[PDB]
């Protein structure tokens, strides 16, 4: 009784209607299992590494240390300067430039000719 | 008997600082301003002459209140 | 001016020869007691600046810019502890008189008589902030920052005195008023273009500019405390100092080649607020943040009203005192945790409890708080770039817009939401904190009350 | 706005709301009781009560507490954990 | 198994509480804290920064102001006085320029 | 996505959809009794086929009552005014202090309140006291190398404290 859903990159597709989860595998099992695996022994690590008296400072996450260098230092290493990226680059870091400086060429000859014809609400035009 | 107990993070060193603040404003807030109006209340703002004939005048007795 | 040199000079070897446990007050007392003798300065009137030597003299352009600095000597050395308390008492002394050799080759950048003295001071100030980062950077890329730092603005920089060294012998000496009362419009010949591509290309590293910008960044986040503040207020202001001297001359061929520069650093000052919209490292926000600011001050340098230089001025001393305080204000936040990032410090509401009325008021100097001097000058820029063409107020307004936007998330991004609660190390907060909270914004807010004094020369 | 609450007058406000269901009987309401063994409802009524105890008390329990309450006294001990209500 | 160092594990962390708690800016000689505090909010306050406050606050009058306003009255009432038009156009005598004529 | 288990089962799937439906047709209805009318509708509509065999034909209907659902569900359901994504939704989050914290005070302030802090620190004494041997024994010695579960045991063996207790006892109380 319904279109179905149609996805965007805005809204979410929910967890119930997948449909893919509904047929069940035996392999979606054995991922559900490793990845609980997993979380629970970050979890424990973490709740051991957490409540000790002792421990004095941050809990030094590498997680988001990874994260930020990643999005800081190892961005530059490394880089293969595609088609793609520099026609991305010309179109949208000098074009809208170009672009504006055109306008603004057009808009200034235009008020100085207007101007300089004489025909201006300059009657008191004081404070430039 | 019926309040509880509340936490507060730390009040100490916020009132210390606030208080050493405006105690060190203080210190010299009352002399300055106690000051200034013991100039504008006893010897006289200025008044509006003209040259007088022969006179050059000085550099001072140009401005409106005497401490500039 | 050798009555606020010579002092300077003396207090040199005070550093030297003062015992342990007394180079702080010493330093500090003898710092505020220079803070009043450049208050004693102002006697400029009228008809011309101060003109006092055989050689020197002192604008007001150079006036609230030269009290700026010697005011913010106490705040630079007061900020300067906590990170170098451990380390060794040789590296201690040996950074403390290389903060006075920074502020002293500062001071003769401002009293430049002729534009050789200028040059030669500029880079004066620019190689020992070199080593006080580089040896006090506290992160892995200090050494390409100052790398990048000293070659970028050599390479910028070189020019600069060539074309001095021209407009020496063909107008006669450079003395300001000389280089003044004689000049000459220089036409539409392309040595008049190199010429002013030279000058000003030179001062657009100095300030920075879009396309020279990644200049900055790095020489802020892997920097010292006072190295930062210095580095940024009083050099990239002095940058614009120097090219509101220096452009009094070729101003017919200005209008000609204005055009790319005024589009450069336009839609700079968009894409650098739309950069410092989204980054992690808290720190580079601010400097992004100074590079939006300085590309506004370009604008208004190169358009030529007498409102654009007062506004620009009033934006340049504005900027300087909000900078010096969002970086002690980050340095706060680095003390207390080894971040550096902005997402794992959060929550600060309930804990550093006064600590909230600063970020609050640093994000309300940032935003244009509309009594303040930031907007004073960012309003009457506003008003000299419409006058100067009837549809920039676009960019101007939609600036505004973001910029008020990344300020603010800088606010709501670390102290609004959550403590995070698996940290457990953070004390309340030092008197020595809101102490030079004090120092930073009570002269800042005085100045609004009074702002009298901060406009331009064309007063 | 926050009466003064207690365990026992939970205890017996919870007893009230849980008596005051049709197909039980008032015989067997007990602390020591179950939703499976004694009373023998069915999961989808027995998740009814629990819309009742969150009608009640005015908030959610999650679904990784449905699965595990089961009984009046394990569902007066999880209200207890969330109100918090001593002295 | 190898180890490229022989130094210390680092950073050994440091808390300025604990020790002084009636501690202001730096480290823990008892004294000299308080010189710091007695030095900074008098000398950097009390004595610098409301003083030249005041110091600023009225000085000579800074770009020849109210000389400006009290030189404009007397102008305007001398031009309004003899009946000639105040502010004149032509800032110098047509008579005293010479131009390079067509 | 759940804490002690991978998957959910497909009753709990089943109770999810009936929760979900039940606050919904709660939203959706005012004046409660045509509510309670409606409520047992959806209680029939369920005792229709309550007694299904056939698995695969039983999670297929499962599947289209949550296509039906998705249609005919709520704009704006009746959120909890002291649930997640709510009006209140740690409305007085104001005054969580967390409890790492009043100890970082000046002795003036801790003489104020001497016998709470006394026996704070005869609760950070019994925290300290059992903390290392036992405790860490216990989470080193009884799971597998891989724990593969995210709950933890108490300490059932003999005596003290159930383990890892500090940072789930010593918690706010959520409406001071
Ligand atoms: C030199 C002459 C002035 C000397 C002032 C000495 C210090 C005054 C003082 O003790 O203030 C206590 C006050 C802290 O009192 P508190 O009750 O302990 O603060 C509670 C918490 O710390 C949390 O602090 P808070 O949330 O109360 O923060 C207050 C903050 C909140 O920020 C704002 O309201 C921003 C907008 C201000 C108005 C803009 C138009 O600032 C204001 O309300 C500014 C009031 C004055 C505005 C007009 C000037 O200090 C500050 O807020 C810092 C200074 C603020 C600027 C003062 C400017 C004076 C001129």
């Amino acid at each position: 009784s319904f279109p179905k859903y149609e996805p965007s990159r805005l809204a979410s597709l929910p967890t119930t209607l997948d449909p893919a989860e509904y047929d069940i595998s035996s392999e979606t099992r054995k991922a559900q299992a490793e990845r609980l695996a997993i979380r629970s022994r970050l979890k424990r690590e973490y709740q051991l590494q957490y409540n000790d008296p002792s421990r004095r400072g941050v809990v030094e996450d590498p997680a988001l240390i990874r994260w930020t260098c990643a999005r800081s230092a190892n961005v530059y290493p490394n880089f293969r300067p595609n088609t793609k990226t520099s026609l991305l680059g010309a179109l949208f870091g000098i074009g809208p430039l170009i672009f504006w400086y055109y306008v603004f060429k057009t808009d200034r000859d235009r008020k100085e000719k207007l101007i300089q014809e004489g025909k201006l609400d300059r009657t008191f035009n004081i404070s430039y | 008997g019926k309040r509880l107990f509340i936490i507060k993070p730390s009040g100490f060193y916020d009132k210390r600082f606030l208080k050493l603040l405006r105690f060190y404003i203080l210190l010299t807030g009352i002399p300055v301003v106690i000051g200034i109006t013991l100039i504008n209340v006893f010897i006289g703002e200025a008044e509006l002459a003209e040259i007088p004939e022969g006179y050059v005048p000085e550099h001072w007795e140009y401005f409106k209140h005497p401490i500039s | 001016m050798l009555k606020y040199i010579i002092p300077t000079m003396m207090l040199m070897p005070l550093t030297w020869l003062s015992k342990n446990s007394m180079i702080w007050i010493n330093t500090t007392l003898h710092s505020l007691l220079i803070s009043l003798t450049s208050l004693l300065l102002l006697n400029q009137f009228g008809d011309n600046s101060l003109n006092f030597s055989l050689t020197f003299f002192s604008d007001s352009l150079s006036t609230p810019l030269l009290i700026l600095t010697m005011w913010l000597l106490p705040l630079m050395l007061m900020a300067s502890q906590h990170h170098l308390s451990k380390e060794n008492l040789a590296r201690k002394k040996l950074f403390i008189s290389m903060l006075i050799l920074l502020q002293l080759f500062l001071i003769m950048t401002f009293t430049a008589t002729e534009l050789i003295f200028f040059y030669i001071m500029f880079e004066a100030t620019l190689v020992p902030t070199l080593i006080i980062i580089t040896r006090w950077g506290n992160q892995t890329e200090r050494l390409n920052a100052g790398l990048y730092f000293l070659f970028y603005t050599l390479a910028g920089s070189l020019p600069l005195l060539v074309a001095l060294i021209y407009i020496q012998n063909t107008m006669g000496s450079l003395n300001f008023l000389i280089l003044q009362y004689w000049v000459q419009p220089m036409p539409n010949s392309w040595s008049n273009t190199f010429m002013w591509l030279a000058c000003m290309m030179a001062f657009m590293v100095k300030m920075p500019l879009y396309g020279l910008h990644l200049w900055l960044p790095k020489a802020h986040v892997e920097a010292p405390i006072a190295g930062s503040m210095v580095l940024a207020a009083i050099l990239l202001k002095l940058g614009g100092y120097g090219m509101m001297r220096i452009t009094l001359l070729l101003n017919p061929i200005t209008d000609f080649m204005a055009y790319p520069f005024i589009m450069l650093s336009l839609w700079g000052m968009i894409m650098t607020s739309s950069i410092c919209l989204r980054q992690t490292d808290l720190k580079s926000l601010i400097a992004y943040s100074s590079v939006s600011h300085m590309a506004l001050v370009i604008v208004a340098i190169l358009i030529q009203t007498p409102w654009s230089y007062m506004g620009a001025t009033a934006l340049m001393i504005a900027h300087g005192l909000t900078s010096s305080m969002l970086f002690c204000l980050a340095n706060s936040n680095y003390e207390r945790v080894h971040s550096r990032t902005m997402i794992l410090a959060r929550g600060l509401q309930t804990l550093l409890p006064l600590m909230a009325a600063w970020w609050l008021l640093a994000s309300l100097t940032n935003l244009a708080l509309p009594p303040s001097i930031n907007l004073i000058g960012e309003l009457f820029v506003v008003m000299s770039t419409f006058s100067w063409s009837n549809i920039t107020i676009i960019l101007m307004g939609l600036n505004m817009v973001i910029t008020a936007l990344y300020s603010l998330y800088m606010l709501i991004t670390t102290q609004r939401g959550k403590h995070t609660h698996h940290i457990n190390n953070i004390l309340p907060s030092f008197t020595r904190e809101n102490a030079l909270m004090s120092l930073h914004m009570l002269p800042l807010l005085l100045l609004s009350l009074n702002p009298k004094i901060i406009l331009g020369p064309l007063y | 706005d926050a009466p003064p609450l207690t365990l026992e007058g939970i205890k017996d406000r919870v007893l009230y709301v849980l008596k005051l269901y049709d197909k039980i009987d008032p015989e067997k309401l007990s602390v020591n009781s179950h939703f499976m063994k004694d009373l023998g409802l069915d999961s989808l009524d027995q998740v009814e009560i629990i819309m009742a105890m969150e009608d009640e008390f005015g908030f959610e329990i999650p679904d990784i507490d449905a699965e595990k309450l089961m009984c009046p006294q394990e569902i007066v001990d999880y209200i207890a954990d969330k109100k918090d209500v001593y002295e | 198994p190898t180890l490229r160092w022989q130094e210390d594990p680092e950073p050994e962390d440091e808390n300025l509480y604990e020790k002084n708690p009636d501690s202001h800016g730096y480290d823990k000689d008892p004294a000299v804290d308080v010189w710091n505090m007695r030095v900074v909010f008098f000398f950097g306050f009390s004595i610098v920064l409301v003083l030249g406050s005041t110091f600023v606050a009225y000085l000579p009058d800074y770009r020849m102001q109210e000389w400006a306003r009290r030189e404009a009255e007397r102008l305007v009432k001398y031009r309004e006085a003899h009946g000639l038009p105040l502010m004149e156009s032509n800032c110098f005598d047509p008579s005293k320029i010479q131009l390079p004529e067509d | 996505f759940l804490p002690s288990a991978a998957y959910l089962t497909h009753q709990q799937k089943v109770l999810q959809l009936y929760k979900r439906a039940l606050r919904h047709l709660e939203s959706r209805c005012v004046h409660r009794d045509k509510y309670r009318y409606f409520a047992c509708l959806l209680r029939a509509r369920f005792d229709e086929h309550k007694n299904e065999k056939d698995m695969v034909k039983a999670t297929q209907l499962l599947r289209e009552a949550e296509k039906e659902f998705w249609h005919g569900q709520h704009p704006q359901p009746y959120i909890f005014p002291e649930s997640p994504g709510g009006t209140s939704y740690e409305r007085y989050e104001c005054y969580k202090v967390p409890e790492w914290c009043l100890d970082d005070w000046h002795p003036s302030e801790k003489a104020m309140y001497p016998d709470y802090f006394a026996k704070r620190e005869q609760w950070k004494k019994l925290r300290r006291e059992s903390w290392e041997r036992e405790v860490k024994q216990l989470q080193e010695e009884t799971p597998v190398g891989g724990p593969r579960t995210e709950a933890l045991p108490p300490a059932r063996k003999q005596g003290d404290l159930p383990p890892l207790w500090w940072h789930i006892v010593t918690r706010p109380r959520e409406r001071p």
